[PDB]
């Protein structure tokens, strides 16, 4: 849904504290402002991006104190008050599974992880107690067996199936939730997409930092070493070569980051619409909310992403 | 009532668009971003890029061709870098606009060319219609949506035990105001007496949990009696 | 900064010139880490934790259905480049 809101500081990166380097960089007029504006735009759209995915709901709903949903067990998916941070056990599994400054800086996300968990809990409690009504308008209470009868009637199976196999279906749903928890706990590459996003961003930052050590054809890769031991008339050309190299590197970093931000924006627009058509309501869109005839969905926050439990 | 509500909603849309200055945020932002890109591209000429001056005529005069070549080459490298940056940012933004306008085209197709059951796609709420309205470098949709308003909460039961056989609603749910049980459609309170027409029998009393006892009126019974 | 009388500290950074408020309202000017600054009433800039919305507890029950009685045909503007 998002990635780290890095904001590389243009002048502090391309040049050190040296004033000569900044004076030379001033000749390259607005490359530097373009790069800074592009990175701030990326960060702003990541904030808007998480807000669009998760803030699908207006009221923060809370589940009733007593969990009597006709046999359906949501304990593995609703927040656990015992834990300090109000996260579901599956959310805890996801957060555990998913795992200095040269001018760089990472801006904190606008919505903290606790607030995102509060949004997901609101969506989940609204789903459990109301259905699609809480997204189609005001929230309307409905017993959960009645809501599943609604969903079965949605997939073309008459209600008598649910009201006559309620115990069996409740046990199957509970066992399926448990198996999801176990598979997430066991398989280490389950969180592949989020882990890959984080790793790609970290690799991009590390390559950007490593680019400082490159000589780029100059005598040395240290501005102080260039200023000392060399007088200004060719110190200018050495610094200019180094500036060209470092600015090319920063342009490459921001262009790759713009590509990846567009990719994440597409993925998170898909996440937002998947939220809207799967958890905010039942989807007849084939093979969109999980393989099979779709019944429900449950958002679960994950670090820089979202995880859905497509009950099919 | 619905005609008056629709007319009032249209009027309120006109008033909100007229009053709020940042309503057209997306289109205004696209235009501003393009204008800023062009202005930065133009300003890039004034940059020396490490050369003696930012004017080709000033470089050509006052300097003989031997080092005029290298000065012009430095200026060319700078300006070509600026132009590549502009066109790459424009390719990014054009891909973003292409995605937005593919979304606009499909929103047209599923919202105004037909009604969409795709939740929260054509406006928040149950969707009814949509109306395209052209805007400078964009499109504006007026998603006419249906939103329930006045809740009344009743006591519900999954089924009904008429003669030992469960009765389930064909369309809608079972509700009761406290004494009498009614079947009603889900999105509107239209209570109406339980009858074999709107309830299909399926199964037995004991299997269902939450089934409540009641009678289900038989429309053919008075016809037989008469 | 000159206005050193109130110097609030948050995860985003050192916020100078705005006083912290226990109460939580909607976000006006986002700061970061769940804190949004705003201008409210004797006027000053206030920094506070965001309020995600009016916490509404749906009166869920075993046999309680809520069915609407009328509607509101509401048209909403969607703008796309
Ligand atoms: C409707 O809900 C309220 C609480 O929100 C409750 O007090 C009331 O009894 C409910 N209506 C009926 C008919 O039970
Ligand atoms: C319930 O509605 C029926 C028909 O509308 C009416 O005869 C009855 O008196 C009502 N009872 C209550 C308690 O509202
Ligand atoms: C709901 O719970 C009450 C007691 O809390 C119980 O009497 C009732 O039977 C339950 N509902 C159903 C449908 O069993
Ligand atoms: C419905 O009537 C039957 C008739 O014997 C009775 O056994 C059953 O307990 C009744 N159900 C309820 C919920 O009162
Ligand atoms: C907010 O709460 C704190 C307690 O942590 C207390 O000082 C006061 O009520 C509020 N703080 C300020 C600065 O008003
Ligand atoms: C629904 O709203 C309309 C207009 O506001 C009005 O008829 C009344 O308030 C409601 N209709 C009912 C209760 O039948």
């Amino acid at each position: 849904v998002s990635m780290t809101k890095t904001s590389v500081d243009c002048t502090m990166y391309i040049c050190g504290d040296s004033t000569e380097c900044s004076n030379l960089l001033l000749q390259y007029g607005s490359f530097c402002t373009q790069l800074n504006r592009a990175l701030t735009g990326i960060a702003v759209e990541q904030d808007k991006n998480t807000q669009e995915v998760f803030a699908q709901v207006k009221q923060i709903y809370k589940t009733p104190p007593i969990k009597d949903f006709g046999g359906f067990n949501f304990s593995q998916i609703l927040p656990d008050p015992s834990k300090p941070s109000k996260r579901s056990p599956i959310e805890d599994l996801l957060f555990n599974k998913v795992t200095k400054f040269n001018g760089l800086t990472v801006l904190p996300p606008l919505l903290t992880d606790e607030m995102i968990a509060q949004y997901t809990s609101a969506l989940l409690a609204g789903t459990i107690t109301s259905g699609w009504t809480f997204g189609a308008g005001p929230a309307l209470q409905i017993p959960f067996p009645m809501q599943m009868a609604y969903r079965f009637n949605g997939i073309g199976v008459t209600q008598n199936v649910l009201y006559e196999n309620q115990k069996l279906i409740a046990n199957q749903f509970n066992s399926a939730i448990g198996k999801i928890q176990d598979s997430l706990s066991s398989t280490p590459s389950a969180l592949g997409k989020l882990q890959d996003v984080v790793n790609q961003n970290a690799q991009a930052l590390n390559t950007l930092v490593k680019q400082l050590s490159s000589n780029f054809g100059a005598i040395s890769s240290v501005l102080n070493d260039i200023l000392s031991r060399l007088d200004p008339p060719e110190a200018e050309v050495q610094i200019d070569r180094l500036i060209t190299g470092r600015l090319q590197s920063l342009q490459t970093y921001v262009t790759q980051q713009l590509i990846r931000a567009a990719e994440i924006r597409a993925s998170a627009n898909l996440a937002a619409t998947k939220m809207s058509e799967c958890v905010l309501g039942q989807s007849k869109r084939v093979d969109f909310c999980g393989k099979g005839y779709h019944l429900m969905s449950f958002p679960q926050s994950a670090p820089h992403g979202v995880v859905f439990l497509h009950v099919t | 009532l619905i005609a008056n509500q629709f007319n009032s909603a249209i009027g309120k849309i006109q008033d909100s668009l007229s009053s709020t200055p940042s309503a057209l945020g997306k289109l205004q932002d696209v235009v501003n971003q393009n204008a800023q890109a062009l202005n930065t591209l133009v300003k890039q000429l004034s940059s020396n890029f490490g050369a003696i001056s930012s004017v080709l005529n000033d470089i050509l005069s006052r300097l003989d061709p031997p080092e005029a070549e290298v000065q012009i080459d430095r200026l060319i490298t700078g300006r070509l870098q600026s132009l590549q940056t502009y066109v790459t940012q424009q390719l990014i933004r054009a891909a973003e606009i292409r995605a937005s306008a593919n979304l606009a085209a499909t929103k047209m197709s599923e919202c105004v060319l037909g009604q969409s059951k795709r939740v929260d796609f054509c406006g928040k709420g149950y969707h009814l219609m949509s109306f395209p309205q052209s805007a400078p470098h964009g499109v504006v949709f007026l998603h006419v949506t249906y939103v329930p308003a006045q809740e009344k909460n009743f006591t519900t039961a999954p089924a009904i035990c008429h003669d030992g056989k469960a009765h389930f609603p064909r369309e809608g749910v079972f509700v009761s105001n406290g004494t009498h049980w009614f079947v009603t459609q889900r999105n509107f309170y239209e209570p109406q007496i339980i009858t074999t027409d709107n309830t299909f029998v399926s199964g037995n009393c004991d299997v269902v949990i939450g089934i409540v006892n009641n009678t289900v009126y038989d429309p053919l019974q008075p016809e037989l009696d008469s | 900064y000159s206005t050193g009388s109130n110097v609030f500290q948050t995860r985003a950074g050192c916020l100078i010139g705005a006083e912290h408020v226990n109460n939580s309202y909607e976000c006006d000017i986002p700061i970061g880490a769940g804190i949004c600054a705003s201008y409210q009433t004797s006027q000053s800039i206030i920094a506070y934790t965001m309020s995600l919305g009016a916490e509404n507890s749906v009166a869920y029950s075993n046999n309680s259905i809520a069915i609407p009685t009328n509607f509101t045909i509401s048209v909403t503007t969607e703008i796309l480049p």
